[PDB]
């Protein structure tokens, strides 16, 4: 199960 | 940028055993960049029904797949794995040997 | 009795040829679950293990919709790092993304990691406390002050800690039979004549799970590291592993000589000799 909201670089 | 060798392993999932099917193994390991180009050969030719495993990689970042076909060995015919990467001047080939 | 589960993935550049590549990996132990590829027609996170299977449609729409969610974060990564090297729109280039969590033998929580790399250098990742960050060079000190007010930390964290480990949980006792197995190596040993004189002994272990093993020769009991020929552990294709040593040794020494094996599924580390 991935992990949701995700953050971006 | 950085760019590694691939270790090459040509080998059967089973003990092989002359008119029992197999697969042939070949993996490729400690390459990078990921762009490779993997044939396994019977009789010197290119076989045509030949899967990989999805491109996943090692702790210091380094690519492995594994290319993998259905096959029953004989005494007489001759089995290897072709390779290129951008780290060889002529693609490598490893031959089958079944005690190793 | 320990465990873990891991998801990893990639992205190749694509300029002048589209759309960037993008697989997905996920893993428990050393089964693989399930994977997404970019260009595959499903477009859909699929199954690679028969217990996973067993999951319904909102679990699969779930992990779908998830997964295109990572794809077009990393779709986005490509441009902004090639944005601070000074890369040109015209070369290829990898991002690798690692995060995952670690049990015991109860099954609670052990450590988490969240790993980022592009080419093949490392970049940004995690501490062990999952409360701060490793900044590899120059570049990354920038994502780190980024990341740090975000408090992104602390969403990887609890994620982590908790939603992680409860569906490692789900899932070993789902694949009880698969994963909550130990096989022991079916070892073997053999003997090759180089010469008339020098004979190769290999050392075999075989269908064993997990990959975890080490394999090494003595003579006399002083070990041989020097002088043996180690190949890296290698997957069979049916979910075991296989390994080997061998040593080059002189006729009629064969008997100075021993193979030494460790695994999980082994109560007593074995010694083997030739006969």
């Amino acid at each position: 199960s991935l992990f949701n909201t995700i953050a971006v670089l | 940028m950085i760019q590694r060798t691939p270790k090459i392993q040509v080998y059967s999932r089973h003990p092989a055993e002359n008119g029992k099917s197999n697969f042939l193994n070949c993996y490729v390991s400690g390459f990078h960049p990921s762009d490779i180009e993997v044939d396994l050969l019977k009789n010197g030719e290119r076989i045509e029904k030949v899967e990989h495993s999805d491109l996943s990689f090692s702790k210091d970042w380094s690519f492995y797949l594994l290319y993998y076909t259905e096959f029953t060995p004989t005494e007489k015919d001759e089995y290897a794995c072709r390779v290129n990467h951008v780290t060889l001047s002529q693609p490598k080939i490893v031959k089958w040997d079944r005690d190793m | 009795g320990s465990h873990s589960m891991r998801y990893f993935f990639t992205s190749v550049s694509r300029p002048g040829r589209g759309e960037p590549r993008f697989i997905a990996v996920g893993y428990v132990d050393d089964t693989q679950f399930v994977r997404f590829d970019s260009d595959a027609a499903s477009q859909r996170m699929e199954p690679r293990a028969p217990w996973i299977e067993q999951e319904g449609p909102e679990y699969w729409d779930g992990e779908t919709r998830k997964v295109k969610a990572h794809s077009q974060t990393h779709r986005v990564d490509l441009g902004t790092l090639r944005g601070y090297y000074n890369q040109s729109e015209a070369g290829s280039h990898t991002v690798q993304r690692m995060y995952g969590c670690d049990v015991g033998s109860d099954w609670r929580f052990l450590r988490g990691y969240h790993q980022y790399a592009y080419d093949g250098k490392d970049y940004i990742a995690l501490k062990e406390d999952l409360r701060s960050w490793t900044a590899a060079d120059m570049a990354a000190q920038t994502t780190k002050h980024k990341w740090e007010a975000a408090h992104v930390a602390e969403q990887l964290r609890a994620y982590l800690e908790g939603t992680c480990v409860e569906w490692l949980r789900r899932y070993l006792e789902n694949g009880k039979e698969t994963l909550q197995r130990t096989d022991a190596p079916k070892t073997h040993m053999t003997h090759h004549a180089v010469s008339d004189h020098e004979a190769t002994l290999r050392c075999w272990a075989l269908s064993f799970y997990p990959a975890e093993i080490t394999l090494t020769w003595q003579r006399d009991g002083e070990d041989q590291t020097q002088d043996t020929e180690l190949v890296e552990t290698r997957p069979a294709g049916d979910g075991t592993f296989q390994k080997w040593a061998a040593v080059v040794v002189p006729s009629g020494q064969e008997q100075r000589y021993t193979c030494h094996v460790q695994h999980e599924g082994l109560p007593k580390p074995l010694t083997l000799r030739w006969e």
